[PDB]
C-alpha cells in the first residue's frame, strides 16, 4: 500500500517508515519474474543508501530480498539483468531511450553488497567488472564507490 | 612513364586517370575526391588489400597500366 | 603542361541516369544494363532464399576462376 | 518517399544480375505471393583472412516507406557474438544511422559489403552488448576463439 507509494518517490525516510519488515514487502511487491522490473526496483532501493548503519542495513537487506528471489527463479535470465542494469546506469546504450540518472553512489554501494553475497550469480562478475572499469563521467563522480566495489570484484 | 588507373568506389563508380609512375599519389586521391564530391579523410584507398600513402608512387606500389585502387567510405561500429 | 589527368569514368545514358536519380541511386547504378553480355528479360522471380543459400554449394570465396 | 517500392524493385533487380560473391539478399513474400520488398532475407559471408572465415551469417533487413530517406534496419538471425550487435540482433553501425555516415545514395549491396566489413573491425568503445565487449577486452585470445567456433557453426551446407 504504502510501499507502492515510495517506489513512485524514494526516500530514506519513507524507506524506514515501512518498519522492519520492508525487505519482504519490496521484495512480494515487484515482479521478478522480470528483470526490467526488478532493475527498476533495485535501483530505486539503492538510491536512498546512505553511509549510516540504519539506512545502509536497511537498504542492503532490501536488496538481498529481492535479489535472492530473483537468481532462484528458472523464470529469470541473470544476463539479461545485469544488461538492462548497465544500460540504466548509463553504462551501456540500448536501442530504447532510458532517463538516466546522476548519481551512481548508492547503485555502486548496492552492488559492492550484493556481489559477496553467495547467492550472487559468481559468472555475472566479469561483466559487471569490465563496466565498472569503462571509462563513465558519473562512474567518476563517485571514485570511492567505484573503487571499492572494484576491489570487491577483483577478490572473485 | 605514362600509366593508366582505374579507381573503383563502393558505389560502384568508376574513374579512370592517366598519370606518371613517378608522381605521388596524393594529387590522384584528391583529384578523385574533388570528382566525386567527398573528403578525403572521410574515405581510403587501398592496393592489393593495403592502404596506401600521400608519399606513395606507383613506382613503389609496382602499378600496371590497366590495374585498379579502391576506395572505401569510412563507418564505424556503435 | 600538367601531369595528373582522368582520362576516363563510367557513365551512364541520359534515361538511365534519370532513374539513378529519380530513385536517389549511385549515377553508375544501371551502367550494367550497358554491359555487351546483358539480356534485357530476366524471369518471374519466385526464388527463396533457401535455395539461393543452397545454390552456394557452401563455396563462400574466390580462386582460379 | 514514393520511391521506396520501386527502387527496393530495381535494387533487387539490379542484384540478380550483379552482386558480391558469397552473399545472398532475398525479399520475402507477401502471402499473395508478390514479393516483400520491406522485409529481406540476408546472408554475409565472414571474410576470408579473418577468424570470421568460413560462416555465413542471417540477416533480415526491414525497410519502411521512408526508404532511402531512412536506413533499414539490420537484425542477425539469430543474434550474433560482435561487440557491435545488439541481444536483439541488431547491427549497430554509423552508416545504418539516419545521421551519422548514413545516406539515400547507400545501396544495399554496401550496406551489406559494410555491415561485413564492422565484423573484424568492431568498435570497442562504444559496445551494443555486455558478453562480446567482455570477452574482447579480457583475453583477445579467448575472444577470437569465440568467433571461430561461431563461424564453423554457421559454416554453410
Amino acid at each position: 500500500a504504502d510501499v507502492s507509494t515510495f517506489l513512485a518517490f524514494p526516500s530514506p525516510e519513507k524507506l524506514l517508515r515501512l518498519g522492519p519488515k520492508s525487505s519482504v514487502l519490496i521484495a512480494q511487491q515487484t515482479d521478478t519474474s522480470d528483470p526490467e522490473k526488478v532493475v527498476s526496483a533495485f535501483l530505486k532501493v539503492s538510491s536512498v543508501f546512505k553511509d549510516e548503519a540504519t539506512v545502509r542495513m536497511a537498504v542492503q537487506d532490501a536488496v538481498d530480498a529481492l535479489m535472492q528471489k530473483a537468481f532462484n527463479s528458472s523464470s529469470f535470465n541473470s544476463n539479461t539483468f545485469l544488461t538492462r542494469l548497465l544500460v540504466h546506469m548509463g553504462l551501456l546504450k540500448s536501442e530504447d531511450k532510458v532517463k538516466a540518472i546522476a548519481n551512481l553512489y548508492g547503485p555502486l554501494m548496492a552492488l559492492n553488497h550484493m556481489v559477496q553475497q553467495d547467492y550472487f550469480p559468481k559468472a555475472l562478475a566479469p561483466l559487471l567488472l569490465a563496466f565498472v572499469t569503462k571509462p563513465n563521467s558519473a562512474l567518476e563522480s563517485c571514485s570511492f564507490a567505484r573503487h571499492s566495489l572494484l576491489q570487491t570484484l577483483y577478490k572473485v | 612513364d605514362h600509366i593508366n588507373l582505374k579507381v573503383a568506389g563502393q558505389d560502384g563508380s568508376v574513374v579512370q586517370f592517366k598519370i606518371k609512375r613517378h608522381t605521388p599519389l596524393s594529387k590522384l586521391m584528391k583529384a578523385y575526391c574533388e570528382r566525386q564530391g567527398l573528403s578525403m579523410r572521410q574515405i581510403r584507398f587501398r592496393f592489393d588489400g593495403q592502404p596506401i600513402n600521400e608519399t606513395d608512387t606507383p613506382a613503389q606500389l609496382e602499378m600496371e597500366d590497366e590495374d585498379t585502387i579502391d576506395v572505401f567510405q569510412q563507418q564505424t561500429g556503435g | 603542361d600538367d601531369d595528373v589527368l582522368i582520362v576516363y569514368e563510367l557513365t551512364p545514358t541520359a534515361e538511365q541516369k534519370a532513374l539513378a536519380t529519380k530513385l536517389k541511386l549511385p549515377p553508375t547504378f544501371f551502367c550494367y544494363k550497358n554491359r555487351p553480355d546483358y539480356v534485357s528479360e530476366e524471369e518471374e522471380d519466385d526464388e527463396d532464399f533457401e535455395t539461393a543459400v543452397k545454390k552456394l554449394n557452401g563455396k563462400l570465396y574466390l580462386d582460379g576462376s | 518517399s514514393g520511391i521506396a517500392l520501386s527502387r527496393l524493385a530495381q535494387e533487387r533487380k539490379a542484384w540478380r544480375k550483379d552482386h558480391p560473391f558469397g552473399f545472398v539478399a532475398v525479399p520475402t513474400k507477401n502471402p499473395d505471393g508478390t514479393m516483400n520488398l520491406m522485409n529481406w532475407e540476408c546472408a554475409i559471408p565472414g571474410k576470408k583472412g579473418t577468424p570470421w572465415e568460413g560462416g555465413l551469417f542471417k540477416l533480415r533487413m526491414l525497410f519502411k516507406d521512408d526508404y532511402p530517406s531512412s536506413p533499414p534496419k539490420c537484425k542477425f538471425e539469430p543474434p550474433l557474438f560482435h561487440p557491435n550487435v545488439y541481444p536483439s540482433g541488431t547491427v549497430c553501425l554509423s552508416i545504418l544511422e539516419e545521421d551519422k555516415d548514413w545516406r539515400p545514395a547507400i545501396t544495399i549491396k554496401q550496406i551489406l559489403l559494410g555491415i561485413q566489413e564492422l565484423l573484424n573491425e568492431p568498435n570497442i568503445q562504444d559496445p551494443a552488448q555486455a558478453e562480446a565487449y567482455t570477452i574482447y577486452c579480457q583475453n583477445r585470445v579467448e575472444y577470437e576463439k569465440r568467433v571461430r567456433a561461431q563461424a564453423k557453426k554457421f559454416a554453410p551446407s
